[PDB]
């Protein structure tokens, strides 16, 4: 009983890492990573997985963080390290985006180079 | 079943519109068989409207039951985890 | 990190905490020291004073965590079992303390090679016969195994003996024989 | 590699615990100690060094503590020319009893979809020889088609007719994936292909690869067999540049297998009992079936519609993944008209006067308009009868009945059902016939003359012979 | 007799004791036993309780094994010993099961002694793949005019019987079983069809009535009746269709032809739902488990026609499905309709309007079609099908009425295919439009009486060659013309 | 809701179909005789 | 063996045993109660705890209260001494006439009769009810089911059957009142006392009564049907007697099972019912049967929730019956009583080789003409009567006459209708319906066939209207 | 003394989980420290589920629950004629208390 009551966490506490800005994947499945630690993360804050995938902290629970993964599940395994980015999700804005095809995060998917915008917006 | 009731509602709404138009056309052509056709189509439209009202009650009842049944299925699936 | 799994597996809250302590003690080969310290903790908390103090759910968690840390330092306990009791106190699983102790105890009992053997008989069985039975039952074991025999008496088996060696099982009662013969006659 | 142990077996879902080296999600695991090959696909990491897996075969006889070996990769199937003329199952084993499939390369059945820059915007019509399809909802070379229909309306017959016509008119390594369908039909298709020269048992000049995971398979196999067939077709498209044909019957079974394992994977049910991940699963599978700039994949998918709903989440989610949807109506099959295509429910993205021409577009739109007006006039027929309509209304009804009959066409694969011989009608013949029936050039011929014929010359000949006898 | 009890009933009893691998019941209730231990038990393995009860291990979990009890859980207590049998569930199979009424595990419940069965066969075997099969060509004769003409069934096909309650589904199955006596006593060995009736969740007196009908018509000598009735444990009703399918697979694999009826699969779905909900597996649509389609699909795939290299045997399946208020769109009906090779739809309106058997020819389809008919039946039945479709369109009309009244048939009256060809012929050639619709039935009765009494030559000819040749065409031409003149 | 009377398959959907076939079977006999 | 209560949730009680865990279905006695509170073991929970179902109210139970194990399931008195007496679910007398001094006791949980004990004979049982006798005749030794929604006449019909069959019956009779009105039980008791079927002074009583009514907690309502079963089974087996078993209402067995299944910790099935609905119903229903040791003719009223025949409980009951009488609310609003739906009621002896070709042909023709009328209903409703053929008008007129003539005044219904009841022989029913189908009364008005007995009363009423 | 007195564990959804009350009967009236009354619905091995006859706003975690020893009953008699009472028998017409001599479950 309990997401953070995995035997490894408990035996590590019995034996006697930064659990503030860093976490560890307790379980991953169907795009939802339960992350141990990350005690300073904010609700709806963008996090960073060890494989480079990004996530968003949607469920802040007493002993785990429910993080939705911005990609495929195979690149995330149990015990992977999760970092904070300290920021809520934001996109680039400006007239530099007129004529571009971007994805849900303002990344160009048309091959015409990086969006040279100077302004970002939550 | 919700789809059977919707089929029947649609059918009887169409019958009601057609008999109403036929009543108006007989009312124009009457201005003894034309009077009989006018009154007959008026009665057919009235009966179709009553069947439409009863079937609309049945349809609302059935759609509320269907929503409740699907919710109960989802709840019972979630409670077994 | 890699965890060391005990020979037997227990599950639940008690099973997870016992597996944790077992791996953490095999990390430092202090199994018997922490075993007896857990027995001491279990007898400490079971006495109505500490039981009523820690099973009380409206007194604050941190207060009982402090009291448990006090009482585990006062009795000269290892850091392993001390932070184990602290962990049980933060997660609020102090109610599961006796279960954790029992799971660890059965883990270490099977780690000693102790197999639970039951020998049911119709009547209170003879003592030299029972010693011969012990000697014969040691033959079903691997090496490093000892028989923890507890023979309860069921008079309804009409005779013979029903022996259970761990999960192995021989039904040598005579009631089984008569039931087989009855099934054979009727079929 | 990593070695784990089975700790739980509940149905087709198997939990495996690893001491060293947890395998990533989607990896294939081999169960040791089995006389046949049992592959477990990792689905979830449960914590506590345990993964939850779906079995590709039956789980009877599995024991807790049974050892499992990590492959280190997803399910890898043989790809290449040597797959042509062979039948393989979900995990790439040959099931035609003709020995190992010896290819030079293997491909994982889980791959990323092509990027946005890899798309191609070219749309060229693929003429099928079927009048209703060619006219009202034409197919495109390298587009996704999709055939919707309930049980017993003609999806299998239509897909076999398309196989016949296009796949032998084609020269580019078709692939057929049988997903959760009948084994009798798979045997039938195999033997029709051996008999019609498309599969060559000796002197291997075969041009179709077969992948089959049928109804008797567990849900994991029926959920991954579409990806296996997709992977064969993807190899043919990418690492050869070839233009490929992919036939999938039936693609609803992919979603249905997902839903069958959903709850045992620990997932709260969604609407209509479907898994919560229905749309994203269908999307990750369907976005790989596509024409890129590297090569073309013309995809024909049969899509089962449960209880003839079409608002069920599975067909409704499939609709947006297609370029020319052909919808088979049971009401039209009950009229004796075959194929049972619904003319007022089938749509093509190349039904554009700037792509097919103004004559074809105008004829198609006029056919659909006269059929819609016929639908509306049937009400007044029901109330008043056919004798109290205007004469132009009677003309509309007569021409609409003739257009309905003439939309039906006898198939080569249906001679055993129909008795009639097959007809393969060119595009301009179709447009011309329907243009003439619309213009009123055959109000003297009876409606039955247009039923189950080819071009309009066959219609006039049939009318002549019926006049001779009747 | 005190010699029928001591001869070897006592001296031969397998008195040896074994070192058993066992578990221990943690909890028991509603026919689900949670068992501690049983470390090496297999999934779907049959285990044994200390009370003689048997169970199947379905849920292999880390701390317990969920065992479904093949009987009453009243005899199981907490702490009872559960022995391993080391075997996956299997049943006796063979020719010795013919004539016997057995339960879901193969024990005779007809009080006639043990089944002298030497062969056993798992109940959960995999169906034959693509290669061992061949197309369905041989006709499965039902003896029902409407079926044998408009919805023909071949050997190796799965034809669903679906309808409401009391529409006549069991009657179709029992007519089909009674009909096979003409071939099962004949000399053609490849025409014999051994039948299997699986009674699932039925009243026990209903099964007794059915066995009475099958013994009256002397149909029990080639029929196995598997009975998992309403008082049997849900595991037994879940397992009865698979036991019956194994008993039929035996014949399918030994070059013989078998027919199996699952009456009905809705009650098996209900019993499976009970077992699953009590095993705490999460419910799906209408609380059914997620894999109920797999339940029926892995069962109905085992009906198959084999090729020559595998014996040439077959297994035909006639599953029965009961719908509520005619809702064909329900969960289990749609599953089974998508599985099978066709459906025979029965209706209550058609039943009460006098159309009996109440087959809905508009909806009833046979995906095998004319591929598995005799040539004579095909010749007459293509015309009958077209004319009946046209009659349904305009409801000529008197010919259509004649044909419908000719499709009617009494119960337990399965006709030979030659006699069916004769009556369809008489109706399709115009020799009944002189007759008013009301007397068609007795005209037909007298007609077949006369024909079988005086014209065994023509019927034997039609039987041998399979087609109605122009010689025999003209012959029955004059025969029916003379009879109608005399009628 | 066009053609919803025939699509509901009632006593009115059967009456409609019977009419269309009766009227067009008489027309086809009158159109084949001349043909 | 003695245990202690550890949990009480409604009718469900958890009991923890230090020694001697009692088997499932054993009856437990709670200590320290004013009356006898029996717990029936339902589940073994593990850790030496059982989960039971209480046969009475659980108010006042304290955790730790002592509980004795009886050593056997609920045992009721069976014998000829139960005739004329009323007992509750646990066999206690509730008629204030002292103890039922039988010489044997039988557990209410028993095995169903085997397959080799079944009896196949199917002789008819004439009831005097025209629609029943004509369209869905009952069989002696068979299982009759009366389906119906709230207030359509299941109790009226079952009381008419008690009046028409049980008094003319030669054997014994058992009425199990399951979850119904207590005042109806009082009415039945006193009616049987005045009609002499129950005798308070000697041993000539012919009926045994078992009542657990709708004021009872769900355990009593779930087991009282089994108690009545047990009495009838004793009469069938150890006496070899022909038994009449009336159960009203048998749906309450399933409803009470659902109520307790809520608390037994089981995942609900469709419509919130227990997952064990069908197997519970089968275990109960298979004991209500004719064996070759004795006969039980069984009449069961099945309640239909919200008039939905597709509800799991009536839908499951349908398979256990030889004859079903389905009462319809729509037919009851037309004033036709009994409200039997003639196109929904069936019987297995409706077979020409069992009832004769005359009976069979009359019944099938009646059902044909009623189905044809039902098919015409839409056109009649919208386009009026005048848009039909003449044959359709003749069909409608004959079908309406037949609908009227299917109704009948009951002797139990005299009190609130004033019309004297009618008991129509089967010959007169077949004759009257044959004559109406022939057209011999196409000149009489339809309102002359309403609420009459034989067809002669129909022509007399026609002569008195004109 | 956790035998005639308990402490509220949880409150919400109209049910108060109470720790203690070891001698409480099933369907017995309990009295909360706020002046509200409840009914013992679920006697469980580790808590008592109490149906609160009033608003959950008045009951907090940690509040004291005393048992009244009586299965839920109301005042009955002639003294209620002319009075307007609530579901528990308390007069809500401001005419003073009910002078009833008899209670009834
Ligand atoms: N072809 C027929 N002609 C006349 N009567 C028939 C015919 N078929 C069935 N019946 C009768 O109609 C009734 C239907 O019962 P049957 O068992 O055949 O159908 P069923 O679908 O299995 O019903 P259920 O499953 O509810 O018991 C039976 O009484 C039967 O005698
Ligand atoms: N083009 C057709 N011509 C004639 N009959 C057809 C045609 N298509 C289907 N049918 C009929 O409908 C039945 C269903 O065929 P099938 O292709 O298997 O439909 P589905 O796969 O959608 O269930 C066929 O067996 C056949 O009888
Ligand atoms: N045979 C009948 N004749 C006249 N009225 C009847 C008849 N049966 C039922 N009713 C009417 O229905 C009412 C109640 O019927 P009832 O026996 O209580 O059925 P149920 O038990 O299903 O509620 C009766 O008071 C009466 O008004
Ligand atoms: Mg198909
Ligand atoms: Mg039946
Ligand atoms: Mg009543």
């Amino acid at each position: 009983t309990g997401t953070a009551e995995m035997s490894s966490i408990l035996e590590e506490r019995i034996l006697g890492v930064d659990l503030e800005e860093t976490g560890r994947v307790l379980s991953i499945g169907d795009g939802i990573a339960r992350v141990h630690g990350l005690r300073n993360v904010q609700a709806e804050e963008m996090v960073e997985f060890s494989s480079g995938l990004k996530g968003m902290s949607l469920n802040l629970e007493p002993d785990n963080v429910g993080v939705v993964v911005f990609g495929n599940d195979k690149l995330i395994k149990e015990g992977d390290i999760v970092k904070r980015t300290g920021a809520i999700v934001d996109v680039p804005v400006g007239e530099e985006l007129l004529g571009r095809v971007v994805d849900a995060l303002g990344n160009a998917i048309d091959g015409k180079g990086p969006i040279g915008s100077k302004t970002r917006r939550r | 079943t919700l789809k059977d009731i919707t089929r029947r509602l649609k059918s009887i709404k169409n019958i009601q519109k057609i008999t109403k138009s036929m009543k108006m056309v007989a009312a124009a052509k009457y201005a003894s068989e034309q009077s009989a056709r006018m009154t007959a189509m008026d009665n057919a439209s009235k009966n179709a409207s009553e069947m439409i009202d009863k079937l609309t009650l049945t349809f609302n009842r059935t759609r509320q039951a269907v929503i409740t049944k699907e919710l109960i299925e989802i709840i019972s699936g979630a409670a077994a985890l | 990190a890699k965890l060391v799994r005990p020979p037997v597996q227990v599950y639940g809250i008690e099973g997870r905490y016992a597996t944790a302590l077992y791996s953490a003690a095999s990390k430092q080969n202090k199994l018997e020291q922490v075993e007896k310290e857990l027995l001491r903790v279990a007898q400490i908390l079971k006495e109505p004073k500490v039981a009523a103090s820690v099973l009380n759910p409206y007194v604050k968690r941190s207060i009982k965590v402090k009291s448990l840390n006090d009482i585990t330092a006062k009795e000269r306990f290892s850091p392993l079992t001390t932070n184990l009791i602290n962990l049980l106190a933060e997660n609020g699983r102090l109610s599961n303390t006796q279960g954790v102790v029992s799971a660890f105890s059965t883990m270490m009992s099977v780690h000693r090679g102790e197999v639970p053997c039951t020998v049911t008989s119709a009547s209170p069985l003879e003592e030299a016969t029972l010693s011969e039975l012990k000697t014969v039952l040691k033959s079903f074991l691997s090496q490093g195994q000892v028989l923890k025999l507890e023979a309860k008496t069921d008079p309804s088996i009409l005779g013979g003996m029903i022996v259970r060696i761990g999960e192995k099982y021989v039904d040598m009662s005579v009631k089984t024989k008569i039931q087989k013969l009855g099934r054979a006659m009727r079929e | 590699a990593a070695t784990g142990r089975i700790v739980a077996v509940i149905g087709a879902v198997v939990d495996v615990q690893f001491d060293e080296g947890l395998p990533p999600i989607l990896n294939a695991l081999e169960v040791q100690g089995r006389e046949t090959r049992l592959v477990l696909e990792v689905a979830q990491h449960l914590g506590e060094s345990t993964v939850r897996t779906i079995a590709m075969d039956g789980t009877e006889g599995l024991v807790r503590g049974q050892k499992v070996l990590d492959s280190g990769a997803p399910i890898k199937i043989p790809v290449g020319p040597e797959t042509l003329g062979r039948i393989m199952n979900v995990i790439g084993e040959p099931i035609d009893e003709r020995g190992p499939i010896k290819t030079k390369q293997f491909a994982p059945i889980h791959a990323e979809a092509p990027e946005f820059m890899e798309m191609s915007v070219e749309q060229e019509i693929l003429v099928t020889g079927i009048k209703v399809v060619d006219l009202l909802a034409p197919y495109a070379k390298g587009g996704k088609i999709g055939l919707f229909g309930g049980a017993g309306v003609g999806k299998t017959v239509l897909i076999m007719e398309l196989i016949n016509n296009v796949a032998k008119a084609h020269g580019g390594y078709s692939v057929f994936a049988g997903v959760g369908e009948r084994t009798r039909e798979g045997n039938d298709l195999y033997h029709e292909m051996i008999e019609s020269g498309v599969i060559n048992l000796k002197d291997a000049t075969s041009k179709v690869a077969l992948v089959y995971g049928q109804m008797n398979e567990p849900p994991g196999a029926r959920a991954r067999v579409a990806l296996t067939g997709l992977t064969v077709a993807e190899y043919f498209r990418d690492q050869e540049g070839q233009d490929v044909l992919l036939f999938i019957d039936n693609i609803f079974r992919f979603t249905q297998a997902g839903s069958e394992v959903s709850a045992l994977l620990g997932r709260i049910p969604s609407a209509v009992g479907y898994q919560p991940t229905l749309a994203t699963d269908m999307g990750t599978m369907q976005e790989r079936i596509t024409t890129t700039k590297k090569g073309s994949i013309t995809s024909v998918q049969a899509i089962y519609v449960p209880a003839d709903d079409l608002t069920d989440p599975a067909p409704a989610t499939t609709f947006a993944h297609l370029d020319a949807t052909t919808v088979l109506s049971r009401a039209i099959a009950e009229l004796g008209i075959y194929p049972a295509v619904d003319p007022l429910d089938s749509t093509s993205r190349i039904m554009d006067p700037n792509i097919v021409g103004s004559e074809h577009y105008d004829v198609a739109r006029g056919v659909q308009k006269i059929l819609q007006d016929y639908k509306s006039l049937q009400d007044i027929i029901a109330i008043l009868g056919m004798d109290e309509l205007s004469e132009e209304d009677k003309l509309t009804v007569s021409r609409a009945r003739k257009i309905q009959r003439f939309l039906s066409q006898p198939f080569q694969v249906a001679e055993v059902f129909t008795g009639h011989m097959g007809k393969l009608v060119p595009l301009k013949e179709t447009i011309k016939g329907f243009q003439q029936i619309l213009a009123g050039e055959y109000d003297h011929l009876p409606e039955q003359a247009f039923y189950m014929v080819g071009p309009i010359e066959e219609a006039v000949a049939k009318a002549d012979k019926l006049a001779e006898e009747h | 007799e005190m010699s029928s009890i001591l001869e070897e009933r006592i001296l031969g009893a397998d008195t040896s004791v074994d070192l058993e691998e066992t578990g221990r019941v943690l909890s028991i209730g509603d026919g689900i036993a949670r068992v501690h231990g049983l470390r090496n038990v297999q999934a779907e393995e049959m285990v044994e309780f200390s009370s003689g009860l048997k169970g199947m291990s379905l849920n292999l979990e880390p701390d317990n094994v969920g065992v479904v009890v093949f009987g009453n859980d009243k005899l199981i207590k907490e702490g009872d010993i559960v022995k391993r049998t080391g075997a996956i569930v299997d049943v006796p199979v063979g020719e010795e099961l013919l004539g016997r009424v057995v339960d879901a595990l193969g024990n005779a419940i007809d009080g006639k002694g043990p089944i002298g069965s030497k062969t056993r066969r798992r109940v959960g075997l995999k169906a034959p793949g693509i290669i061992p099969r061949i197309s369905v060509r041989e006709p499965m004769q039902t003896g029902i005019k409407a079926v044998d003409s408009l919805v023909p069934i071949g050997r190796g096909q799965r034809e669903l019987i679906i309808g409401d309650r009391q529409t006549g589904k069991t009657s179709i199955a029992i007519d089909t079983i009674i009909n096979q006596k003409r071939f099962n006593d004949g000399s053609d060995e490849k025409k014999k069809l051994y039948c299997i009736y699986v009674a699932i969740g039925q009243k026990r007196s209903t099964v007794a009535q059915l066995v009475k009908r099958l013994t009256d018509a002397d149909a029990m000598k080639y029929t196995i009746v598997v009975s998992a009735t309403a008082s049997d444990a849900a595991p037994l009703q879940y397992l009865a269709p698979y036991s019956g399918c194994s008993m039929g697979e035996y014949f399918r694999d030994n070059g013989k032809h078998a027919l199996i009826i699952y009456d009905d699969l809705s009650k098996q779905a209900v019993a499976y739902r009970q077992m699953s909900l009590l095993l705490r597996r999460p419910p799906g649509r209408e609380a059914y488990p997620g894999d109920v389609f797999y339940l029926h699909s892995r069962l109905l795939e085992r009906a198959a026609k084999m090729n020559d290299a595998f014996g040439g045997g077959s297994l035909t399946a006639l599953p029965v499905i009961e719908t509520q208020a005619g809702d064909v769109s329900a969960y289990i009906p749609t599953n089974v309709i998508s599985i099978t090779d066709g459906q025979i739809f029965l209706e209550t309106e058609l039943f009460y309007k006098g159309i009996r058997p109440a087959i809905n020819v508009g909806l009833s389809v046979s995906r095998v079609g004319s591929a598995a008919q005799t040539r004579a039946m095909k010749q007459v039945a293509g015309t009958m099908k077209l004319e009946l479709a046209q009659y349904r369109e305009v409801a000529l009309l008197s010919r259509g009425v004649r044909l419908t009244e000719l499709l009617k048939q009494g119960q337990y009256s399965p006709m030979a295919i030659e006699e069916q060809v004769a009556v369809i012929y008489a109706g399709v050639r115009g020799y009944l439009d002189k007759l008013e619709p009301s007397k068609i039935t007795k005209f037909e009765n007298a007609f077949l009486s006369h024909v079988v009494s005086q014209h065994q030559a023509l019927l034997g000819t039609i039987r041998a060659d399979g087609k109605i040749s122009e010689q025999s065409d003209a012959k029955l031409k004059e025969i029916v013309t003379n009879f109608l003149a005399g009628f | 809701g066009a053609g919803s009377i025939r699509e509901a398959g009632g006593a009115f959907g059967k009456r409609e179909q019977a009419e269309e076939e009766r009227y067009f079977r008489a027309q086809s006999r009158e159109q084949l005789a001349a043909l």
